[PDB]
RNA sequence: CUUGAGUCUCGUAGAGGGGGGUAGAAUUCCAGGUGUAGCGGUGAAAUGCGUAGAGAUCUGGAGGAAUACCGGUGGCGAAGGCGGCCCCCUGGACGAAGACUGACGCUCAGGUGCGAAAGCGUGGGGAGCAAACAGGAUUAGAUACCCUGGUAGUCCACGCCGUAAACGAUGUCGACUUGGAGGUUGUGCCCUUGAGGCGUGGCUUCCGGAGCUAACGCGUUAAGUCGACCGCCUGGGGAGUAC
């Protein structure tokens, strides 16, 4: 059993799913949760509620590893950003850096074709 | 597309004096020198069609000037094409 | 989906089929009563598959037809025509009309039974029929017409205007008949080699066969077979295609 | 001949040889009968993003009027000399002698 | 407009990071000319300058780098 | 520094960055003719307001 | 002869072209590292991927492709087209102020050459995307629409093809003929400077007068008023099809 505290939190949100993972300052994963592992499937898997629940599951995993400090970064286009990070405010940490780190290309390679719908 | 000094050499050769520019002789000479120089460009830059559009304009402009001078005075025409070696 | 409407061409099709006893006849897709009746009439008894169980009830309860046919109610692509050929004493005459998404499957299932089928007689859309009979050097030619002409001799029977159909389509369509060869004029070591040779070739039909079949064989193999590798895939007869298939199979 | 700006940056841990670099390149300029109108250093200076995983690298400017040929020599000398981590050459309109804003801030 | 036109009339610029900072987002993107009030001539010069300044890590490309 | 005020500050920053609108529209390729048509369509759809 | 044509001297703006370097994002992939039951996908599913550790996230490396933002009712180009940055070669244009030639002009059947996208030819490359294809779904059926894959192709050098609603659906050149609000790019004079304010070319956008037009509309960048030459049409299909 290991106790450390310096914490980086990554929110990886998409219109199918939201993964959340906690890492050390090194970026080394301490533990993680998703929505789909929270148990929701199809439509429920991508909901602000499922993203809160995923954050609660991570909050439990870090209670075992580290809880004093966190630096939270957010990625992917999906819903529930606010919902999952306010769920990190549950068992609240002292955090101040927020931006997205959503990948924007400087005119990178050809995206998929549009859906015929 | 030519240095002022190569232009000066050419106009001081083919021109009436330093006040002359654009006597037919001056024109066809500097135009010829440009055409000669650009052979080096296109010998590398084969695919430079947009540049060679200017070259085609220049060789046809040369032809038009020569033919005007030929009907205006055969002596000036023949000694000028002799000096430039034109109709090569 | 479609089924025919006008007695003139119904009568032309059922008469051109020449359906009589001394033939192991089976309908597929009996559809509207009007075109299944004359064939169930002329044959003293007839077998049929309908895919639909509701139409199979409509026709099996019809006293013209239920007493005069034996009737089956399933996807014909499940159906064991090789056993039905045994039960009918001689290889089958298989015939009719359908919604024809299933058409491409029908041909392969019929070809899975080239021994058990004596002949096939079916309506189809103009472009696919003209493809199916297409001569090697034409844009209408290609892989499915190659496999069809490999398995069988193929023969247009007659051609039908779109106003002839109950829901009339925009699209003219023809009945065609075909005959599994009594011995294959093109003997082949395997058909999967044909199928993959033809798909590779026709997946690349605009480039030279050196840049199609020569992606697998050498130019010296191709010219060794007597084939110019500078041809396009749509210059190539089924004869040299089965020669390639034999070459692939026997040199592997 | 063509006026140029030549502007380049050197590894912080090779910044001590920068005078030797100014010798090597200024000798190429005057050895081409070219002339110089600015030479400047802005010291070790911090980078907006990491260059070659480094920080704080040492910045240098020249204003010059040399014949084209030797610019390609010193340019390719930058790809030979790994102490130079980047360079930019600019075919500027004029010789310019007034100090860089990077100096004039002092 | 005319005050922003004076900013163009006075100067054409590269290496003046202090003035370049007047025309960038904090995320490092170029400001559109209508928001700067400057005329398009100077917008082009500013864009060319910013691109050079990014090449030499004088300005970032993004917020992060 | 209240968490939900730092959240509002963050929300303003990502709105000013436009990143959700960018990644939304960047989801697919497009045949350049249609954004050309859409662009000029918007240009006249705008210009019609200029008239009073 | 100098008014058309054209040369020169000095500037100016520009994704014009050709050639060569180079950058920061980005995707994928590889190699670890931390880590663990999910991931992925949809309407929902499934196929797919993961306990050989995936997914995630950190580092390091690879490779091919494209240039977020500026960027515009914006520039360049004969048209097709041209957009990260620097260099190298290189085409055209416009203004300035003279100087110079001396009608050298325009148009152009044949002819010659340039000519998107697709496809072909020869040899490379292959990240991402993706006809065909393959497999899972959906549907009365579904060949579609959905998804997981995926070849050609997409990229490059060197050949070819020679077509596009290649359309301003508007041939080229020249002259004339109310206005008005912009944009862009030179330039002169006045600037009280710095803003301004008088001018004055070029390019370009939208209104609109007269006139024109079947009408719609066009309208000094004509579809007005006219001069020179070229191209093309002669009811609809059959048919841009046969030969
Ligand atoms: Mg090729
Ligand atoms: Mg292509
Ligand atoms: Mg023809």
């Amino acid at each position: 059993r290991k106790q450390v505290s310096d914490g980086v939190a990554h929110i990886h949100a998409s219109f199918n799913n939201t993964i959340v993972t906690i890492t050390d300052r090194q970026g080394n994963a301490l533990g993680w949760a998703t929505a789909g592992g929270s148990g929701f499937r199809g439509s429920r898997k991508s909901t602000p509620f499922a993203a809160q629940v995923a954050a609660e599951r991570c909050a439990d995993a870090v209670k075992e590893y580290g809880i004093k400090n966190l630096e939270v970064m957010v990625k992917g286009p999906g819903p529930g950003r606010e919902s999952t990070i306010r769920a990190l405010n549950a068992a609240g940490f002292r955090i101040t850096n927020i931006t997205d780190v959503t990948p924007i290309p400087h005119n990178g390679c050809r995206p998929p074709k549009k859906r015929r719908v | 597309s030519l240095s002022t000094e190569a232009t000066a050499k050419i106009v001081s050769e083919f021109g009436r004096d330093a006040n002359d520019t654009g006597s037919t002789e001056v024109q066809v000479a500097l135009l010829t020198a440009q055409i000669n120089h650009l052979q080096g460009h296109f010998a590398e830059h084969k695919k430079d069609h947009h540049s060679r559009r200017g070259l085609l304009r220049m060789v046809s402009q040369r032809r038009k000037l020569l033919d005007y001078l030929k009907r205006k005075d055969v002596a000036r025409y023949t000694q000028l094409i002799e000096r430039l070696g034109l109709r090569r | 989906q479609n089924f025919l409407n006008d007695q003139f061409v119904i009568d032309s099709i059922v008469s051109a089929i020449n359906p009589q006893k001394g033939q192991a006849m089976v309908e597929i897709g009996p559809g509207l009563a009007a075109l299944t009746e004359p064939v169930g009439e002329r044959l003293d008894q007839l077998t049929v598959i309908e895919l639909d169980r509701d139409l199979a009830a409509r026709l099996q309860t019809h006293p013209f037809l239920g007493p005069k046919l034996t009737i089956y109610q399933q996807d014909a692509m499940t159906f064991n025509f090789g056993e039905l050929a045994e039960k009918m004493g001689q290889p089958l005459r298989v015939f009719g009309n359908l919604p024809y998404n299933i058409s491409t499957p029908l041909m392969f299932h019929l070809f899975s039974y080239t021994d058990a089928i004596a002949d096939m007689h079916f309506m189809l859309q103009k472009e696919v029929v003209n493809r199916l009979v297409a001569g090697p050097n034409s844009k209408a030619y290609g892989r499915l017409s190659v496999m069809a002409q490999y398995y069988c001799n193929v023969i247009p029977v007659l051609e039908v205007p779109p106003s002839a159909f109950t829901p009339p389509p925009k699209v003219d369509s023809a009945v065609v008949r075909l005959v599994p060869h009594a011995t294959m004029p093109h003997p082949v070591k395997d058909v999967r080699v044909l199928s993959r040779i033809t798909t590779e070739a026709f997946n690349q039909r605009r480039k030279t066969i050196r840049n199609s079949l020569g992606n697998l064989f050498s130019v010296e193999v191709l010219t060794g077979m007597g084939i110019d590798p500078a041809m396009r895939a749509e210059n190539i007869s089924v004869a040299q295609y089965c020669q390639m298939a034999n070459y692939l199979a026997e040199n592997a | 001949m063509r006026h140029y700006e030549i502007v380049f940056m050197v590894h912080p841990d090779q910044s001590e040889q920068v005078p030797g670099m100014i010798e090597r390149y200024t000798a190429a300029i005057t050895g081409a009968e070219g002339k110089i109108h600015r030479l400047e250093d802005w010291g070790r200076r911090q980078l907006a993003y990491p260059i070659n995983k480094l920080h704080k690298a040492h910045y240098v400017l020249m204003n010059v009027e040399a014949p084209q040929e030797v610019i390609d020599e010193l340019e390719t000398t930058f790809r030979f000399n790994d102490a130079v981590i980047r360079s930019m050459v600019m075919r500027t309109k004029h010789a310019v002698t007034e100090a860089s804003p990077m100096v004039k801030a002092k | 407009f005319c005050r922003f036109t004076a900013e163009g009339v006075q100067e054409i610029d590269y290496k003046d990071i202090a003035t370049l900072k007047n025309y960038i987002t904090e995320s490092g993107k170029i400001v559109p000319s209508r928001i700067t009030g400057t005329r398009a001539k100077y917008q082009r010069q500013l864009a060319r300058a910013i691109k050079r300044a990014r090449y030499l890590s004088l300005l970032p490309y993004t917020d992060r780098h | 520094e209240p968490f939900d005020v730092a959240l509002r500050r963050f929300k303003r920053s990502c709105e000013k960055a436009g990143v959700l609108a960018e990644v939304r529209r960047r989801e697919f390729y497009e045949k350049p003719t249609t954004e050309r048509k859409r662009a000029k369509a918007s240009a006249v759809k705008r210009h019609a307001k200029k008239l009073a």
